């Protein structure tokens, strides 16, 4: 099934060509063209007032990353290696010993942020939910340097968003 | 911020059709952001017998 | 050595140098280089600076991710020196200044803020403090400039008894106000010679030169405690000198002579600018002043380098000087000028 | 008689936000002049509407 | 006091430059797609006086909004030489600020940084249209945090 | 409880239009030239 | 008192332009849906001297090719041609009554093209001699149609004075007579002021630069300056020769109100097409000027040279 779409001929008959001539001199098309934009012109501007009107997201969105902890209070990440073994760019570093009181976990899990490409796929390589994209998207900064995260202040983002991943990972659990 | 009907039909008649009708701005015909949780089916092979991977 | 500072990698940016340079002043002419051969060696320079942080933008990309630290620092506060080179083991100072500002005249940044740096790096603990002084360091010039720079030189060699001493003779470069000045001199009419710069004799030294130098004596471990003198290989007179300056550029040459007692007064007239001055009174004077031969100090070579002519990297500053009819021109199209014998 | 509604609007703002003192405050310190209910506050002192 | 006349007018210039920044879109990757949903009228980057304008010679702060190739690095050293310099530049996304997804590759140079000096940086890939304007307002804040005249008074 | 999943009313969405609809609208070619005429001699006069 | 009368001129005209560019980005804005600056003051209100002030306090310089002198003396003869050339306007009562205003403003109008190629010739830049070249021949091809337009309407007028304008639309407005002389005329000003059916002359889509190539703070705003004043004065020109207003000798406070609002009106109109039409290119727009529209200029003028005649209206030369 094709349409042609351009295969119209004008009529020749003396009403055609008159429209056709009226509207080469008084310019028409043109004219509709400039009604149109005075129609824009009164209607309602989707301008949203930043940043006091943010732009609306989803449950789902990636954005700031942050490692959680259970209800106990100890951390999530079991240094699996999933996270960084899946990571497309290699932006995540993962080093492990064991810990004092038996069950280890890391002692180092940096990410790059400025390698990371926002994919998600660590939060769903991670067996235990414990690297997550969080809502957060605004943590842009003056130096390369503070956005190269370590373990510590992406425990600090844990700590920071968790009242927000939470209520996400809560309402977009049953899809996964 | 639905405008005064003056504009609305300066508005209509400067475009040439009824704009109020389908506008560019959703007002409220949106679903609400605050869904029941839902519940996913499962695939052919979610199955306790006769479901060998061989076949 | 520390643990953490064992040299390693190849010389590149992500290459562990091993030395923590703290150059002071770095905001400058000289500090630009200096940072940027310790940049591509890799080591982590601790840059304190007084001015806008924007000005300091250019010294951002000359290091990998977390090499280049900036601090502020103020010259009449030895909380901020000691906040800078706490942690160090190189001290570079640069600290300079043609002209007196309202704030500090050439005693202050000359002597009182190299006896500042010099007297806490040695309460820190640093290696080695590289200080910087005028070739024409001299206690009796009538140049406060130089004057200034010879009681420093002795202050910070009594505080710091093994700290390198460098005395260039005169640097050229991009931005170097030496060869930049002459050209400048074109829209004051013609180009007013003292005496028709026929008694002074200068020794220009490359800029690049300087700082390999400097960068040399860091690593070399006779540096301590001696006191170089860099010089350009060849020696220019002052009116064959501004001869290769103008016909490099192209433009025309006007050699007015003007009286010494008169050339102090226009010195005068310009220094009353808030700005940035054009010349100063002092400045007058150091053109006129020639550069005298150390022989026994040790000079550049001994610093394993090689001096670069100016006749061979004379474009690159007079470049940018020459209009259209002349933007395209070769670079031995104009051959050197007179060489007295050095 | 719909331009006369929509003075008497764009004249109740002025009572909205607490005279026309508050009203050039939200004016030169927000870009919004447009009144709505109070949804909620927060410990930081925000105010959602 | 001359300190005080010297802070007022050091605020009147902050506040004229930090009003109107004229980007310079080098528009290279899918970065500079988001970019442009930020000039689209749902957050109206022209509003906050920011708005875009061509020719190098009239434009106040860069977009790096893209990998940055190798073969290129040259145009982005010289078009940034060529801005009057009250000048500033943002980098978008992952692979301007540190290489992102192509870090490894032969012929990408991790990070804009290596070739131009970098103010604040975008985290994305791509940020979001919103996370911009944040940094847009951020660059905002730092022109505001500006003490040219006073350390001009304090020489 | 059963299976719960983004769906599509009972019923079906309604129609969903795609083709052109560009109005017609202005006088016909004499009309608009008669008009163009009739200022003319007004003014003239 | 003659001094106060100039600022009290010059000082309003810049100020006009000076928020012109405010109506403009808050008008294109609104009619791409947007809202324009309205961050800087309440409503934008402060925005164009935020613009001003950085463009005149960020680093200007000369190209190193330049010519220095023609670089410098452009942005002289744009703006001084500009603020000229609104001398004789019949605003009630001219600041100048110049006897021959019309064939002033003719002869300035066409010298304010010297600027724009004298900028790119200067400018020793590709895209800067390409743009002064695309400029001088649009302009002068469309100069050809400005000044016959003028003489077929001025036929009825009897002078050249400017002042006369109001006598003559006195009880009929001037486009009632003239109309198909009043499109051309507003197309031709919408050519030689470069806005954008016929914005070519920037050529900002295929030639990046062209109004100000490499020029910068000071000379990018004079360069600017120099042609929105020319922006509003065109269609104050348009207003005051075609949509005449009632003027009482006692009162001309009404005359200048009701002309300020034709200026308006036409003004925007200039931004209103601005943002409703593609770009011509270069042999369209010449072609539209060589071959549509000097065959009906020529047509229409034979007609308003007889028209008097074979009506007995000449009109009287005093
Ligand atoms: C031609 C212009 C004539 C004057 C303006 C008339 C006008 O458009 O009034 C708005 C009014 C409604 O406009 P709308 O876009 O339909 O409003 C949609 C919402 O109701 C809009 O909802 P909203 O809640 O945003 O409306 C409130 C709004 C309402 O604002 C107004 O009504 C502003 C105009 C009156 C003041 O007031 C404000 O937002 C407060 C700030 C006001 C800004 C400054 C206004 C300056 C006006 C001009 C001053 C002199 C120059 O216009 C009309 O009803 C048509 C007027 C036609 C006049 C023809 C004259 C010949
Ligand atoms: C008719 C009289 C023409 C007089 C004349 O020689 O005009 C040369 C003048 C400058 O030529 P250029 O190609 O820009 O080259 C200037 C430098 O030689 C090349 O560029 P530059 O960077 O050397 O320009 C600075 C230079 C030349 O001075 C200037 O650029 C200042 C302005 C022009 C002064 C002459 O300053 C000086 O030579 C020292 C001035 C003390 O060319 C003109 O077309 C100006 C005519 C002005 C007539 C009156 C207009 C009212
Ligand atoms: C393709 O298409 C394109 C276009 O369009 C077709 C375009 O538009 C544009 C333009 C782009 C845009 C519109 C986009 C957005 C960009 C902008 C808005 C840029 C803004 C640019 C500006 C220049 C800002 C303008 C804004 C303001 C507020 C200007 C305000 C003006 C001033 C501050 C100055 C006002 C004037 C003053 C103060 C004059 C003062 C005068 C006096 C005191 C008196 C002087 C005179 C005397 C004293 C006389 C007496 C003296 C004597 C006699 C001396 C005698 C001497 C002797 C020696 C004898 C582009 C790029 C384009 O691509
Ligand atoms: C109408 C505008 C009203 C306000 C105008 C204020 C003046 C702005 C001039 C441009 C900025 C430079 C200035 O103010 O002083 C120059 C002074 C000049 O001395 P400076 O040494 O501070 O210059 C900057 C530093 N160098 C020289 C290394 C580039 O500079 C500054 O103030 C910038 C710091
Ligand atoms: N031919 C020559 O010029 C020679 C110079 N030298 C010495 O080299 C040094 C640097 O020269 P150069 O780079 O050309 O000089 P510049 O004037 O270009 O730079 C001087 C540097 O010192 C800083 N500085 C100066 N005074 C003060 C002060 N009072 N408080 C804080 N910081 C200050 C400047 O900060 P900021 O940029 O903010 O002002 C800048 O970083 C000087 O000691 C000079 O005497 C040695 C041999 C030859
Ligand atoms: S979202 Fe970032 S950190 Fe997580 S797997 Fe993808 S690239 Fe790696
Ligand atoms: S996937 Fe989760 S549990 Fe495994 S190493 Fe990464 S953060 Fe730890
Ligand atoms: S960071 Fe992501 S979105 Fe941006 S250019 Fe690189 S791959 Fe594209």
């Amino acid at each position: 099934t094709y349409k042609f779409v351009n295969m119209r001929e004008p009529s020749m008959d003396m009403k055609s060509v008159t429209d056709r001539a009226a509207q080469t001199l008084l310019w028409t098309e043109l004219v509709r063209g400039l009604g149109m934009t005075l129609s824009y012109l009164f209607r309602e501007p989707a301008t949203i007032n930043y940043p006091f009107e943010k732009g609306p997201l989803s449950p789902r969105f990636r954005g700031e990353h942050a490692l959680r902890r259970y209800p106990s209070g100890e951390e999530r990440c079991i240094a699996c290696k999933l996270c960084e073994a899946v990571c497309p760019a290699q932006a995540i570093t993962i080093e492990a010993e064991p810990r004092a009181d038996g069950s280890r976990r890391t002692t180092r899990y940096d990410i790059d942020m400025t390698k990371c490409i926002y994919c998600g796929f660590c939060q769903e390589a991670c067996p235990v939910d414990a690297i997550v994209e969080g809502p957060n998207f605004e943590f842009s900064t003056e130096t390369h340097e503070e956005l190269l995260y370590n373990k510590e202040k992406l425990l600090n983002n844990g700590d920071k968003w968790e009242a927000e991943i939470a209520a996400n990972i809560q309402a977009d659990y049953l899809y996964r | 911020a639905s405008a005064t009907r003056v504009i609305q039909l300066l508005r209509n008649w400067a475009s040439g059709r009824d704009l109020q009708a389908k506008l560019q701005l959703r007002y409220q015909e949106i679903s609400k952001r605050t869904q029941p949780p839902p519940k996913l089916p499962v695939g052919p092979s979610h199955k306790l017998s006769n479901n060998y991977y061989c076949t | 050595l520390h643990h953490a500072l064992i040299p390693h990698g190849k010389g590149g940016r992500s290459s562990v140098s091993g030395i923590v340079a703290t150059v002071f002043g770095a905001t400058g002419f000289l500090g630009r280089y200096v940072v940027n051969h310790l940049g591509r060696m890799g080591s982590q320079v601790i840059v304190p600076y007084r001015c806008e942080p924007y000005d300091t933008m250019h010294l951002r990309p000359m290091g990998d991710l977390g090499q280049i630290i900036f601090m502020e620092w103020n010259g009449k506060d030895k909380d901020s020196i000691r906040k800078v080179v706490e942690h160090s083991n190189v001290v570079i100072n640069l600290v300079g200044r043609e002209w007196e500002t309202k704030n500090f005249d050439f005693e202050d940044v000359f002597v009182k803020i190299p006896h500042a740096i010099a007297q806490v790096s040695k309460e820190a603990g640093v290696e080695k403090l590289i200080h910087i002084s005028h070739l024409n360091a001299d206690i009796k010039s009538p140049s406060r400039y130089l004057r200034s720079k010879a009681v420093g030189e002795k202050e910070v060699r009594a505080a710091f008894p093994e700290a390198t001493i460098i005395k260039p003779s005169d640097i050229f470069g991009r931005e170097d106000r030496f060869l930049n000045y002459f050209a400048s001199m074109r829209w004051f009419g013609g180009v007013p010679l003292i005496s028709l710069g026929k008694e002074t004799v200068k020794q220009p030294v490359y800029i690049v030169d300087v700082s390999k130098g400097i960068i040399n004596a860091i690593k070399d471990p006779d540096a301590k405690g001696k006191t170089f003198a860099f010089v350009g290989p060849n020696r220019y007179l002052l009116f064959d000198l501004v001869q290769y300056i103008f016909a490099v550029a192209y433009r025309p040459f006007l050699p007015y002579p003007l009286p010494h007692f008169a050339y102090r007064w226009v010195g005068r007239l310009f220094e009353v600018s808030p700005f940035e001055p054009w010349t100063t009174r002092d400045k007058v004077e150091r053109v006129h002043m020639s550069d005298m031969t150390l022989p026994h100090l040790p000079g550049l070579e001994d610093l394993g380098i090689q001096a670069t002519p100016l006749e061979l990297k004379a474009i690159e500053v007079l470049r940018r000087h020459r209009t259209y009819r002349w933007l395209t021109s070769e670079m031995e199209d104009v051959k050197p000028a007179k060489t007295v014998n050095i | 008689m719909e331009l006369v509604q929509v003075l008497r609007r764009g004249l109740q703002q002025v009572s909205g936000h607490g005279g026309l003192r508050g009203y050039l405050r939200v004016l030169f310190r927000a870009n919004d002049v447009r009144v709505g209910t109070l949804v909620g506050e927060d410990k930081y002192g925000n105010k959602y509407y | 006091r001359g300190e005080y006349v010297v802070a007022k007018l050091d605020d009147l210039v902050n506040w004229a430059r930090r009003s109107s920044l004229w980007p310079m879109t080098f528009g290279l990757a899918c970065c500079a797609v988001e970019m442009m949903h930020m000039a689209a009228p749902r957050y109206d980057m022209d509003r906050f006086g920011v708005v875009f304008r061509a020719s190098p010679r009239q434009s106040d702060v860069m977009i790096v909004a893209g990998t940055l190739t190798n073969k290129m690095a040259p145009a982005l050293r010289k078009v940034y030489d060529q801005m009057p310099e009250p000048r500033y530049v943002v980098s978008m996304g992952s692979c301007a600020n540190g290489g992102g997804y192509y870090h490894y590759s032969y012929s990408v140079v991790r990070g804009c940084d290596r070739i131009v000096p970098v103010d604040i940086y975008v985290p994305g890939c791509p940020p979001t249209a919103e996370a911009l304007l944040y940094g847009i307002l951020q660059l905002q804040r730092k022109i505001k945090r500006e003490k040219r005249l006073r350390i001009w008074y304090r020489r | 409880s059963k299976v719960k999943q983004d769906m599509p009313p009972p019923g079906g969405y309604g129609p969903i239009d795609y083709k052109r609809n560009l109005p017609r609208r202005g006088l016909s070619g004499y009309s608009m030239f008669a008009v163009g005429i009739g200022t003319l001699l007004f003014g003239y006069w | 008192m003659f001094m106060i009368n100039i600022l009290s001129l010059i000082i309003p005209i810049l100020l006009a332009v000076a928020f012109l560019t405010l109506v403009e980005r808050k008008v294109l804005g609104y009619m791409q849906l947007r809202k324009g600056p309205n961050v800087v003051g309440p409503y934008g209100l402060l925005q164009p001297i935020a613009d001003a002030l950085k463009l005149v306090t960020k680093e200007p310089l000369r190209p190193g090719t330049s010519s220095i002198s023609m670089f410098i003396i452009a942005p002289i003869l744009g703006l001084s041609l500009a603020l000229t050339m609104w001398v004789p306007l019949p605003m009630p009562y001219p600041l100048i009554n110049m006897n021959l205003g019309v064939l002033f403003m003719l002869a300035m109008s066409s010298l304010a093209v010297y600027s724009i190629l004298w900028s790119g010739w200067a400018s020793n830049s590709k895209y800067a001699l390409i743009g002064a070249l695309r400029a001088v021949a649009q302009t002068i091809s469309y100069e050809v149609t400005l000044a016959i337009i003028l003489l077929s309407v001025l036929l009825m007028n009897g002078s050249y004075t400017l002042s006369t304008l109001i006598t003559t639309q006195e009880h009929i407005w001037m486009i009632f007579t003239s109309w198909p002389l009043a499109m051309m005329w507003f197309i031709s000003t919408l050519a030689e002021t470069n806005r954008a059916p016929f914005d070519l002359t920037e050529g900002e889509s295929e030639l990046v630069s062209g109004f100000n190539v490499e020029y910068a703070a000071g000379p990018f705003a004079m360069f600017f300056m120099a042609e929105y004043a020319n922006i509003i004065m065109m269609n104050a020109f348009t207003a005051i020769l075609f949509l005449g207003a009632s003027h009482d000798p006692h009162t001309p406070e009404l005359y200048t109100i009701n002309f300020v609002l034709k200026t308006l009106a036409l003004t925007i109109t200039f931004l209103w097409i601005r943002a409703s039409y593609p770009r011509f290119r270069y042999d369209q727009l010449m072609h539209l000027l060589w071959k549509s529209f000097l065959p009906l200029t020529l047509a229409l003028c034979m007609w308003h040279i007889s028209l008097p005649i074979m009506t007995a209206s000449i009109p009287p030369q005093s």
